[PDB]
Order: structure tokens, then sequence, then C-alpha cells
RNA sequence: AAGAACCUUACCUGGUCUUGACAUCCACGGAAGUUUUCAGAGAUGAGAAUGUGCCUUCGGGAACCGUGAGACAGGUGCUGC
RNA sequence: CCGGCCGGGAACUCAAAGGAGACUGCCAGUGAUAAACUGGAGGAAGGUGGGGAUGACGUCAAGUCAUCAUGGCCCUUACGACCAGGGCUACACACGUGCUACAAUGGCGCAUACAAAGAGAAGCGACCUCGCGAGAGCAAGCGGACCUCAUAAAGUGCGUCGUAGUCCGGAUUGGAGUCUGCAACUCGACUCCAUGAAGUCGGAAUCGCUAGUAAUCGUGGAUCAGAAUGCCACGGUGAAUAC
């Protein structure tokens, strides 16, 4: 599924995590109830100064073989019809056809 | 265009799964996908080695892969320099340290992979699709395989409009999920565009 | 109604309009950023904001300042309608 | 059904007594699958009802529902284009049931402050034959009559 | 005082795995407390059958997680010595606890 | 000096003790009027022992989990039923001829899918 | 009864009473009548007339009827006036707070004339 | 569509790029990496410090980055008749 | 410290493995004497016990080239690529599928019961403290039959309202906030206060359901930073009728 922007989506979790999770502080300590002290809005000043793709918020967590938006599942990483063809053909342990 | 996957809805029973590991909601999605590539490479790889089907298993951080095919020879290789070679390459996707099995199979003239692997093979020289599925089911049936339905579809020979044909021998209990039945399918890309073919097998009953 | 700490500008804005009031009042500003909010410094500026075809030139009063600059930029356009009557 | 013919059910008895068809009375009474409150507005209604009636408690109820409760009962059969209605004897477990449905929707139709107050005050007068519901069967027996040729 | 909990798929191999794990603790010197059932956790997914539109069409999905408690009692140095190693069995995942 | 029986119906198990001695019963160490005692189906639950001599005779205590109140109260029911082991096959044919030792295992249907309730469906339009 | 601009229904509990004046809903008519101590279940008829006269100055400590309608008016009309996005709504007709217009939302619309 | 604020996004306005964001091949160099300045809506563009790391053919390597040449790459573009 | 809390116990719930058990097996009647049918007993279950998966050959040139794969065909200093803002959320109208109602089998207030299933480590997040509340601070426990989400609601008792556009209804708007997120203007959800519209059971027409079903009550999950009146799933109460 245009693997131009798949593309930037492997650009976009490569930059995301090499700035957040880590210098995500910026907001994670300042911006909490604490000191209430100016340098605190000089903080989210710089929080604007990076690059918006930085923020994770940003993923659209698409599918790991082709890139599809919509119906994905977060347990498999595939989406909803490669789940089922997997499922099918055996490449996923322990999914059965299920009637409870 | 209604049928279920006659693999998925017995897989419980006589079936077992081509990929054989446990793991939690962590690391399962990451597993899975380097399984997915591990599995397109060999197989891409391996395209005229023959390989029946592939299945992987992960003990202790550990892969271990075995490789089911008809013709052993050339991807054991000479020596078995190859296999070392595939197993680097394998253990740099499914990351580290790989192993891998060769198994043989007795008899690739039953196995529906291998089957439609070798009509789809046919089928992109242009060979005639009648007497290559022709071929196949007397192929099948000489041996002794209780039943057999091979199924193509697709452009035919170039004929503008897609057409369906096959033939049933023997059993081929599809309802029965005890029964033991092979099936697979392989496109053919040809000239026309893509022509796919599908094979059951019915190697018995219990 | 939104941001209980801070209220919300990105910084391109701030500083444009600072060196904009210290150097007093000349021509329309080009901000593109309908995010931004209104401040009491900013009044009697003309600046236009990015309604997404192009900029609309809004004279800022200090009547506007809780406000934010989005809304006094309209962007889907409606016209009497089809209706035009028979 | 286009053939098979089942066995209906065995239905739990009222609390406070023995009576079915009381218990069955609550069942055409309750909506909203509520067993409890309506089961609650036919004891309330009931014993609302009994001192006024004279009789003690559920006999008054059967001499009560007794005068709305049809004989016979006109359905649609054999349309000659002009869809006539047949009379036929109604069957004697559909009777009273019929009934107890037809003296429920009586209460619900006209209103008064609640439902044990209104339904109690209707079924009295249904015994003596003022109510709606008797009414409601005599109309319905006038309409049989009017067309019995047809059998 | 330590207890391996093992979990896996399919119960058709966990059975041996488990026994044969208190067993290889019996012949090393016993004193086991024997296998427990707990229970199994039903992973539950329905995905919509069709590439494209007509939703009423969906297909059910079971993971049927099985996971079994053996907490053995007075630990041989011998004892968890043969449970260490021979834990094999392909396909389950058995987790030493202390 | 204990008799025991177990019954269930619609996800909740019963479990129920039977003894010689007095004629008192209770609910999870509360009284089984005040445990759901005052809502309708007051009969359902003494009924079986209804069925034969009750007096003071017969001493239950019993414990329920899981389900509601009516439930749990059909639960206790056959929890009697096949508790009156102590001269069950005496007493067998009187409790099967009034019933009581089905049973009625009737339990609620899974919803389904593209059908909202297990057997009610959107509301079908024709165009 | 006859306490701020108006308030005079009969048979109703106090804050039930109390809610009619514009601008008194039911919570803060309970905190009023919990303030100057009127118990809730009385009607306004038969309470003596010295805790109705600390009703009055009590409801008077909240900002009621008159003046809330004018300051509502004038918000309406700051916007209205103003040029904001919620404003160009009051002022067309529509719903402000970003409702569906495609279907529904003909409460404001109004029903239509066509 | 199992969930359009930005993203998603495939549409529109405007600012930009042309072997290209995405893959392999060649030539010519630099380690990668890290921090920081200005201008700008941001893309980007001009910078400045820092780092210089694992074979040993040492003329060569591994990975990533940078410029040029084409062979190509790319298209959620049309046709489910 | 009256809570299985601690010794203690493996009996019973419960869990999940392996088995038993129901097939016209037995009795009688009917039936071509056959297949089978009818009724009985035993039995937890009776003739397909209930439910699900499983969809023959083919039809609609049905749907999908926008998951993917693909033949042709077209664009190649642009139909390719990056960015900000806008837009998919517009609105005089018409339709479809839902939620909430129009009330007293009810609303509102206090008290009081009784579930199943499921999720959880960039997570669930208790106790305690602050705020009316959405929430905030602190911090334990937990890859979980242990810890958390988590007070089930209808129901039951008592008190009131008394047929009124009402103490029904909660749409609309104003003010003041909170949470997520670089960012709630266009265009989020939730809270508090105020405001309290249409609506008195619905024309022609039309739909679902044969029992734990309909109806009604809540609870969970996927997607997901946030964003369910949708979808999938679980249990509670629980009918009428089939001549
Ligand atoms: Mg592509
Ligand atoms: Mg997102
Ligand atoms: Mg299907
Ligand atoms: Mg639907």
């Amino acid at each position: 599924a245009k693997q131009s922007m798949k593309a930037r989506e492997v650009k976009r979790v490569a930059l995301a995590d090499k700035y957040f999770a880590k210098r995500a502080e910026l907001k994670a300590i300042i911006s909490d109830v604490n000191a209430s002290d100016e340098d605190r809005w000089n903080a989210v000043l710089k929080l604007q100064t990076l690059p918006r793709d930085s923020s994770p918020s940003r993923q659209r967590n698409r599918c790991r073989q082709t890139g599809r938006p919509h119906g994905f599942l977060r347990k498999f990483g595939l989406s909803r019809i490669k789940v089922r063809e997997a499922a099918m053909r055996g490449e996923i342990p322990g999914l059965k056809k299920a009637s409870w | 265009g209604q049928k279920v996957h006659p693999n998925g809805i017995r897989l419980g029973i006589v079936k077992p799964w081509n990929s054989t590991w446990f793991a939690n909601t962590k690391e399962f999605a990451d597993n899975l996908d380097s399984d997915f590539k591990v599995r397109q490479y060999l197989t891409k790889e391996l395209a005229k080695a023959s390989v029946s089907r592939i299945v992987i298993e992960r003990p202790a951080k550990s892969i271990r892969v075995t490789i089911h095919t008809a013709r052993p020879g050339i991807v054991i290789g000479k020596k078995g320099e190859d296999v070392e070679k595939l197993r680097k390459v394998v253990a740099d996707i499914a990351g580290v340290p790989a192993q891998i099995n060769i198994a043989e199979v007795r008899k690739p003239e039953l196995d529906a992979k291998l089957v439609a692997d070798s009509i789809t093979s046919q089928l992109e020289r242009r060979v005639m699709f009648r007497r290559a599925m022709k071929r196949a089911v007397q192929n099948a049936m000489r041996l002794g395989a209780k039943g057999i339905k091979v199924e193509v579809s697709g452009r035919l020979g170039g004929a503008e409009i897609a057409r369906t044909e096959w033939y049933r021998e023997g059993r081929v209990p599809l309802h029965t999920l005890r029964a033991d039945i092979d099936y697979n399918t392989s496109e053919a890309h040809t000239t026309y565009g893509v022509i796919g073919v599908k094979v059951w097998i019915f190697k018995g009953e219990i | 109604r939104s941001l209980k700490k801070g209220p919300f500008i990105d910084l391109h804005l701030l500083k444009k309009v600072e060196k904009a009031v210290e150097s007093g009042d000349k021509k329309p500003l080009r901000t593109w950023s309908r995010r931004s909010t209104i401040f009491p410094n900013m009044i009697g500026l003309t600046i236009a904001v990015h309604n997404g075809r192009q900029h609309v030139p809004v004279f800022v009063t200090d009547e506007m300042v809780g406000h934010k600059l989005g809304e006094f930029a309209p962007t889907r356009t409606y016209r009497g309608h089809a209706a035009d009557k028979k | 059904p286009r053939r098979r013919v089942i066995g209906q059910r065995k239905i739990l008895p009222d609390p406070k007594f023995g009576s079915e068809l009381l218990a069955k009375f609550v069942n055409i009474l309750m909506v909203d699958g509520k067993k409890s409150t309506a089961e609650s507005i036919v004891y309330s209604a009931l014993e609302t009802l009994a001192q006024r009636s004279g009789k003690s408690e559920l006999e008054a109820f059967e001499v009560a529902l007794e005068n709305v409760r049809p004989t016979v009962e006109v359905k649609s059969r054999r349309v000659g284009g002009s869809t006539y209605q047949v009379p036929v004897e109604v069957r004697p477990v559909r009777r009273n049931a019929l009934a107890m449905r037809w003296i429920v929707e009586a209460a619900r139709k006209r209103g008064d402050k609640s439902m044990a107050l209104r339904l109690a005050n209707e079924l009295s007068d249904a015994a003596e034959n003022k109510g709606t519901a008797v009414k409601k069967r005599e109309d319905v027996h006038r309409m049989a009559e009017a067309n019995k040729a047809f059998a | 005082r330590i207890r391996i909990r093992l979990k896996a798929f399919d119960h058709r191999l966990i059975d041996q795995a488990t026994a044969e794990i208190v067993e290889t603790a019996k012949r090393t010197g016993a004193q086991v407390r024997g296998p427990i059932p707990l229970p199994t956790r039903k992973e539950r997914f329905t995905v919509l059958i069709s590439p494209h539109v007509n939703k009423d069409a969906r297909d059910q999905y079971e993971i049927r997680t099985h996971l079994r408690l053996v907490d053995i009692v007075e630990p041989t140095e011998k004892t968890v010595d043969a449970l260490m190693r021979l834990d094999l069995a392909a396909g389950v995942d058995v987790q030493i606890s202390l | 000096n204990q008799y025991y029986g177990t019954g269930r119906r619609k996800s909740s198990a019963a479990r129920v003790f039977i003894k010689p001695g007095n004629g008192k019963i209770v609910i999870n160490q509360r009284s089984l009027e005040q445990y759901f005692g005052r809502e309708t189906a007051r009969m359902v639950v003494r009924q079986p022992l209804e069925l034969v001599d009750m007096v003071e005779k017969l001493d239950l205590y019993i414990t329920v989990k899981g389900g509601g109140i009516s439930g749990q109260a059909g639960a206790i029911r056959h929890g009697i039923t096949r508790a009156l082991m102590e001269y069950d096959e005496s007493l067998r044919s009187e409790l099967r001829k009034a019933g009581f030792v089905t049973r009625d295992a009737r339990q609620v249907e899974r919803k389904k899918v593209g059908l909202r309730k297990a057997r009610r469906r959107p509301q079908f339009s024709k165009r | 009864a006859r306490i701020a601009g108006i308030n005079i229904p009969d048979h109703k509990h106090a804050v039930i009473a109390l809610t009619s004046i514009y601008g008194v809903g039911k919570t803060r008519s309970k905190a009023i009548l919990a303030a100057a101590g009127i118990a809730e279940d009385v009607k306004i008829s038969e309470l003596s007339e010295g805790q109705i006269d600390t009703l009055r100055d009590e409801v008077a400590k909240f900002v009621v009827e008159g003046d809330l309608r004018r300051e509502i008016s004038m918000s309406i009309k700051r916007l209205m006036d103003l040029g904001c996005y919620r404003g160009l709504r009051h002022r067309r007709g529509l719903p402000v707070r970003g409702q569906r217009t495609k279907t529904n939302a003909r409460t404001r619309k109004g029903p239509r004339k066509p």
C-alpha cells in the first residue's frame, strides 16, 4: 500500500523513537504540577522547537506485510485479511477455527 | 468463492501447525514477522530446489527450521556447504542462532505443493493446461493416492475470458474433518496474466 | 475549555509578533498558524490568518484575546446555497 | 408449524396460592420481563378489589373474568373476494387466556392513578358487566352472531 | 518451595512435558507436589472475511493457551539440577521461579 | 451423620447439606427469608420438600455462587431434589412424577455475528 | 412566593418551588434551602414568613433571572458582533458546538417551511 | 473505515525536488554518531563544533551518509467486462 | 481483629485432562411381514438433546485492480516525492440503521442484595490525601485462579411526587473546568452550574422473534494517545402464541 508512505512510516518510527521516550521528559517532568517557574513555559516552547513527527501518536501502526492502515491487529501485527490468510495456512501458532 | 480453506478447518485435528513455538504479548508480532521474512527468503531462493513446505520452531531463543523438500541434493549441495550458507542468512533474519534440518519427502508426486508447483511450471512453459492437469492426476493415482481433485482457473491459453476446470478421481471428502487431505495452491505468472492452480489430494480416511 | 496550564502559541508567531510590536505597525503578517492564541500585546495588528485557500487579514482588537486565530478565518465557504428560488 | 404438534409448558405456580391460571394472568401482565413488579400489581389489585366484591379472593376473580370470557370467536376463512368472517367455537384453553388478555388491555386503555387501582376497579365493574372488557366481548359476540350463516 | 510454571498452546504437547518433568524429578529423589491444570486463557478474534465490504460475514479465531503448575516442595540439589537443561519438549515455555 | 447433593442452574452452582435434627434452613450463614425470600418465586425453593413431609425433621445448611436470584433459587431446588440421597429410590418416583430431577439445562444462547441478540436481526428492509 | 422576579406556583416542595425562577436549578436551590435551614418537604404556603424573609436575601446572594437574561443576550451579542466562528453560527441560526448539520440539528434550524 | 484534530490522507490551496522518499548496480569522498546557530509555515538551505570507532590487503575493508552518470525506481493512475 | 484470617483437610463447589453415558438401546401398538412411525419406562439428557463450525455443481460478466498478486494501457524536470494549512465533519432537503423519550409496571433520595466473561508492562494502576465533579498528588501490588480495572444494573425495603409538557423528557445554548495530545478554532471526550426544545405512543406503509427465544438490565473487548448511541462478546430478570 504505497511503499512511499510506508517508507514515510519507517522514517517516522526511526525519528520518533530517536527523540522522545528519552528526551520526552521536556513535557513528562517539567509540565506536571511542581515548580511553576516561567522556565516551564520556556520548556513547552522547546517542545514546539522539535520536529512534529517526533511524537509517537503519529504512528498509524500499519500492517507489517502490506502497510494497510485499517483492520490492523496489534496482537499479531498483520491486517485482518492476512491474519485470516496466514491463519488458515497455519503460519500463526495456536490459532484455530473457533467454535465455542 | 465460498468453500473454506481445507487445511484451516482441519488444522485442529490431523494437521499440525507450520510454526510451533510459544510467545507472549511482547514478542509475538516481531518473531511472527521475522518468521514471515525467513519463509519468503527460503521459498524464493529455493524456488527451483522443490521445497514441499517449511516448518519452523523456536526453542529457547534459538530457531530450528525443518525444510521438507523433494530434491534434497540441491539444497544440501556438495558436502553440505550450501546448507551452511543458508543457515548463516536465516541466522541474520530470524535472529541468532539459526539451525536447519533437511527432511526428504519419500514420494513427491503425492503432496499438494509439489504437484502444484510442477503443473504451474508446465503451465508457465505453455504446455496445454489440459494434459498438464491430466498428467498430474494420473500421476497421483498411479501411486495409489486414495483421491485427488486438481483444479485450474484463469485465462487458460490466452482465452480472453476466464474459465475453470477440475478433475476429481476417487474419494475427496472435504466435509469429513477427520479425513487426511493435503491442500495447496500456486499461481503461474503467464504472458496473459496470472493463472492459479489448486490441488487437493486425499491420502487416507483416518 | 482546553489547556489547563499554559495558553498556547507557536514560538515563531510569538517572536514575529514580538519584533513586530517593537518595530511599530507596518504591514500585515503572513502567518499560517490558526493554532495559536491571541495575546494582549497582539492588539491593533492586521495579521493575516490562513483559511486554506489564501490569507485573510483580521484586525486584532482587545475584545478578542482569550480566543484563537483560526475561528476568525472561516475556512469553508457557504454562499446563499443552491436554493436561489424557483 | 407445518405439521408437528408440541407439548405446552408447565408454568410455575403463583407463590401465594396454587392457581396456575392466576400465574398465567401474571404473565399476560408483565412487560419488560419483570415478573416481580407486575406480579405485585396482580396481588395489590386482587386484594384491593377483594373485600369490595364480597367474595373472598380467587373465586371473585373467576366469577369476574367468567363474564369477559368469550364463547364463540370469529375468524376469516374461504374468502369469496369480499373476505367474509366465519364464526367458530373457541377452544376451552383459549377462552380464559383470551379473556385475561382482553381485561389487561382494558385496564391499559383508559388510565387512572395506578395500575393496581385501575385493574381492580375495572375488573370489579367487569364482575358487574360495566367494563369495556365485557363490552369488548359482546361486540366480538355480535360480530360472530351476525355472520353465523357461514359454517 | 520452587515452582516451574509452564504454558503452551496445544495441550496434547503439554501433557508429556509436565509428565516427564514430574517423573524426571521422581527418579531424581521425588517429593513432588504434582501437576495442576489451572485455567486456560482464550484469546478471541473476529476478522472480517472479505477484502472489501459485506461486514456481516465474520470469522472467529481462538488461541487457547494452556498452563500447568507443578510446585515441587523440597528442592534436593540433584532435583534442581535435573529440572534445569532437561526441561526439553520444544513448543512449551517453562518458567522457573523460586 | 450428614447427607449431600449439589444441583446447579444457569451459571449458578449450588451445594446443599441436609441432616436429621431440627428443621431450619440457611443460605450463606443468613436465613432463607432474608436472603432471597422476600421476592417472588417464594415457593419454588421449599416446594420439593413440600411434595413429601416437611416438619422439623431436616436441617439444610446450603451455600451457592453465581447467577442471579431465580438462577440461584432453582439451583438450590435441584440441589435438594438430588440431595435427598437417603431414601432416594423410595422418593425417586415421587420426584420424577413431579419432575425436579431433570436439570433443565436451558442456558443463554450465544450472540452470533450480524444478528444482535442470538436470534433477532437488524430489521431487514427490502429496498 | 413572590421572591425574585416572580416565583408564584402552588402545590410544590421547596426545591421544586425555587426551580421556577430563571437561573436556579435543582442543586443550587438545594444549596439555598440547606443554607437558610428550611426543610425540604415543606411547601412554601405553610412556611412562616420569617425564614422566607431569609430566603429572599439568600437567593439574592446568587445572580438570578433579570441580569442573567441580559448577560446572556450580551454574550450572544458579543460573539455575534465580534466575528467569532460560534458567533457566525449564532447569527446564521445553525448549531455551534459542532453537531452534524447534514441530517439532524433542526432544533436550532427550526422545522422546515418547505 | 476494529475508531478523519496533525498523522491517517489517497482531495484542495500554496512553497518546494528531479535516478528521485522507497531497491539493486557504478564512479568520487567522508566513519557512523552527537550537540548547537540563523532564516523559514515547515519542507528545506547556509552553517559551527564534536566524534573518527571493529579487518589489516593496508591501493584494500564492514555499516551508514554525501555528490554525479545512466539502467531504473515510483503511480491508492484506467480496465473486476 | 469472626474475614477460610491462621493451623488443618482433599469432602464438595471450581479448574482441565482422560474416560463413561443416548443408539430406536429395551417394552407395547401400528406398519409390506419392511424401512420407519406413535406412545411408555429407565434416564441428567429421547429420537438431529441445545448451540457453533462445516456451504455440493453452478448463477448473478455480483463485489473487490484501493489489502495483496497481476496482463495490458497511460504519466516519467509529473498522474511521481516532501511540507504547512484546509478538507473528508459543509446543509433549504429526502432516505436507511440505531440511541433517548413521550411517563406512575414511573421519576427522584437513602439503604440493601445477587453475575459471567475479558483485558493488562511505553500497561492495569489499588490504599490514602486534595477537588462538588471530570480529575490531581502519592504509591503498593501484578506478565496475573494471587494485584488492578470492579460499586453490576434491573431487583428489594422505606420516603415522596399525583396525570401535569409535570420532580416526564434532556435536545439547544451561555459560563466555568478537567484529561489526552507538539496542537481540541474549523473538528475530541468527560465534569460542574444555569438554560429545559420537540415530543400525549405516531398516516399510507413496514420489520424481528417458537424458550432461556422476544423484551428489558447492566458488564467486558477489539480498534485506540484521546475519541461508541457502532461492532464483537458475557451474564441477570424473563414472557405471549403455534387452532
Ligand atoms: Mg506498491
Ligand atoms: Mg492514531
Ligand atoms: Mg463463508
Ligand atoms: Mg450491521
